[PDB]
């Protein structure tokens, strides 16, 4: 928006768990964040 | 008439504010330079906006056009300045109002009243208040050294209108230093030379004015800590001075800021020996320890400083203020400020990302949140803050503890901090018992007993971590092989 | 089951309220009680039923300690050590110079998750920020960044305390700590409490423990709205599974643009 | 020692930097802990 504004920088990723899902190291508008996301391979 | 605000600063008290006039239903805006791009006061409001792509960050919270241009962009009802930049400054008061801007501050007349340390010294004389007998005026044309001599008394001191000085001639060849320092710094470059009160408790009183012609004042903060210029520790009231000392001071305060019709808060400073006391210096706004008071009195300072501004009346439903035989300590607390400031090395701010990060919380604890989260980098630029701390409880012993554990169960990794040295300071008997003065630093050199404390964790992360990388000797390196349970008979 | 705790109760008597504590003093000096308790009553207008003794500290101890300023838990330790209540150690002042300062409100961030009917949620913690400032107070519980919950307890997150000379204040503060904090991998109470919190029937200060059951639009919730958390489940979709159309490689280096406005 | 012990886990190594410096990513202790190491390619 105006004056609104997201930040992302994005920190590393790990190599698959269990599930196959690999864990993200985010940082947006200074919060540590972290999400999860299932490979496709 | 305040629906929309904007904090002309940066950090905590730009955090302090936001939630301040997040409680009042006043939506928030905030500023801030190329350099504080990543900074948590940024994330705390509800709009955001650069200030100049182009100014420097020294700068750029300095820029009177530039944030009030920013101000009109959005509709800004009004300005908080927070403390520390454009928070003294008549031009910048000025030039708010005129673009129909509250100020949320003192009158125009109340910056410069105080503004410069000799309108401000006049000030007080002329409403019959003790002051530091020193330099008539401030002094220019130079051999400025040789005058005020033997006419005084035996301790003096080089001060310098907004070093000690013993005499024997070192007052004209310790005035080589001059030409960078008070040009630079401070506003409208003056020297004068003042008494030097040994030994002297520093203690400062809070007031606040509605617009309406109603003062309190919300008793005394003891600013006795302190290192050299800057204040380390702060508690309130004043754990070490008597009732009545306590009531003159307090009855002086009120005296200054009724006579010259005060409004909103300020603070008069005072410095206290024995059983004298002189006036310091007034500051007209918020300070950094004003949490102490909020602490012990139940008021809270900067939602009232907002409602000043807005025409609220101190008694009205709406401030709600005590009558001031109502306002009451209740107990003692203390602030300090967590840093970076390196204790081990010559108390550099440090520099970095903080990796781990962890605060405090529970009974008599209170943390208002700076620089420092887990995400964070901090820069060279502003003056390190990472959080301020203070806590609470109807004693004072109970109160340091209550610190000291809560600055022991802190945790914060990447950057170095002043905890170190917090920590020795709030365990001294010296602190302990409450009769501290200003040389509390100077004469204990046990505060700097910092040791770097021992820690079997990161140790032992750095160990694995090299085996995990590059191995181990005579080792066949290969991923740690899977290896059968076979469980352990006892 | 309690939700939302106040304290001294902005709804009570002058009287009511001594008559409520002048039996209360009562009860525990007749069976001669010994360290901390709570007499629960039950208030109807001008007569009162006594109900309950809780012989122990209550989660919601940290109302009265707001309110003021005593340790109840330290003192609770402290009477075990056998120690004078007067004395040195615990200060507690005499019956007539005890006082409360203001209001003080509570609550428990938990995770039940009120649109699957309250069944508490379990799971890993991604995102961890409480708040804090002026009277707000956070006692830890299970919440923390990488924290881990299980079906197995009484889930609570943190217990969040706010005070102030004023009740509005007090309640001013305690939904703008909820609006701010962001606590992410589970789900929480959050956004009902803020509509407890909020309500008319609640800040006026009469109501009944037939309060919630009474207020329809407590529940009226849509499940928050997020520019911030839906981008970054992209922005590390693409990273990963790709784009369908697109050469699969890394982000390429690409020209700075200048852009005349 | 009694009844004091460390529970580690390693989460990833990064890929190592501008000077062959890996960042270890741990939690030890309900704390997120970030280790610098040195690798010997
Ligand atoms: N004439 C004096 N005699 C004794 N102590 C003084 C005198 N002037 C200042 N001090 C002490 O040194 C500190 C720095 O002076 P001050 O002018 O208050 O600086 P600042 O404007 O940074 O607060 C004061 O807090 C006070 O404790």
């Amino acid at each position: 928006d105006k004056g609104k504004r997201l930040i992302i920088k994005l920190e590393t990723i790990s190599e698959p768990d269990e599930n196959g899902n690999r864990t993200i190291y985010y940082a947006m508008n200074g919060q540590a964040r972290r999400i999860y996301i299932k490979d496709e391979n | 008439q305040i629906k929309k605000l904007l904090v002309a600063n940066r950090g905590e008290i730009a955090i302090r504010i936001f939630r301040a006039a997040a409680e009042l239903d006043i939506s928030t805006v905030a500023i801030y330079s190329n350099e504080d791009k990543s900074s948590l006061h940024r994330y705390k409001a509800d709009e955001s906006y650069l200030v100049g792509s182009d100014l420097g960050p020294a700068e750029s919270y300095l820029n009177i056009e530039r944030i009030i241009d920013v101000a009109k962009q959005a509709n800004v009802d009004a300005i908080h300045p927070g403390y520390g930049f454009l928070s003294e400054n008549e031009q910048f008061a000025r030039r708010c109002a005129e673009e129909g801007i509250k100020f949320i501050g003192p009158h125009l007349e109340h910056l410069d009243m105080f503004g410069d340390k000799v309108k401000a010294r006049t000030t007080a004389i002329k409403a019959d208040l003790p002051v530091i007998p020193g330099t008539d005026g401030p002094i220019k044309s130079y051999e400025l050294a040789k005058e005020f001599a033997e006419e005084a008394g035996f301790p003096l001191m080089i001060k310098a209108t907004s070093r000690i000085v013993r005499e024997e001639s070192e007052l004209e060849d310790a005035f080589h230093r001059a030409k960078s320092e008070a040009e630079k710094s401070f506003g409208n470059s003056e020297v004068y030379i003042e008494r030097y009160i040994d030994n002297p408790k520093h203690i400062e009183v809070q007031v606040i004015g509605d617009e309406h012609g109603n003062i309190v004042h919300l008793f005394e903060r003891d600013c006795s800590v302190q290192r050299r210029h800057q204040k380390v520790v702060e508690v309130a009231p004043s754990v070490g001075l008597s009732p009545t000392l306590r009531q003159r001071i307090c009855d002086a305060a009120i005296q200054l800021m009724e006579n010259i019709k005060y409004v909103n808060a300020g603070t008069v400073e005072f410095l206290v020996s024995g059983d004298e006391f002189f006036f310091i210096e007034v500051n007209p706004r918020v300070q950094v320890e004003h949490t102490i008071t909020e602490m012990v009195t139940g008021i809270d300072i900067v939602k009232t400083q907002i409602l000043v501004a807005a025409g609220a009346d101190l008694f009205g439903e709406e401030i709600n203020m005590p009558q001031q035989k109502d306002i009451t300590t209740l107990g003692y607390a203390i602030q300090c400020r967590i840093t970076t400031e390196d204790p081990l090395n010559d108390f550099m701010p440090d520099t970095g990302t903080i990796i781990a990060y962890r605060s405090s919380g529970g009974f008599g604890v209170r943390l208002d949140a700076g620089d420092g989260f887990q995400g964070a980098e901090i820069s060279p630029y502003y003056d390190s803050l990472l959080v301020k701390l203070s806590t609470h409880a109807i004693s004072f012993k109970q109160a340091e503890e209550e610190m000291v554990r809560s600055l022991r169960e802190m945790r914060i990794r990447g950057v170095k901090t002043n905890i170190p040295f917090l920590i020795n300071v709030m365990k001294n008997k010296k602190f302990t018992s409450g009769d501290y003065t200003t040389k509390f630093i100077e004469e204990t050199p046990e505060l700097f007993d910092i040791q770097p404390s021992l820690d079997r964790g990161t140790k032992t992360l750095e160990y694995i971590g090299n085996v995990t990388i590059n191995g181990f000797p005579n080792v066949e390196k290969r991923p740690k092989p899977d290896y059968e349970l076979a469980s352990i008979p006892t």
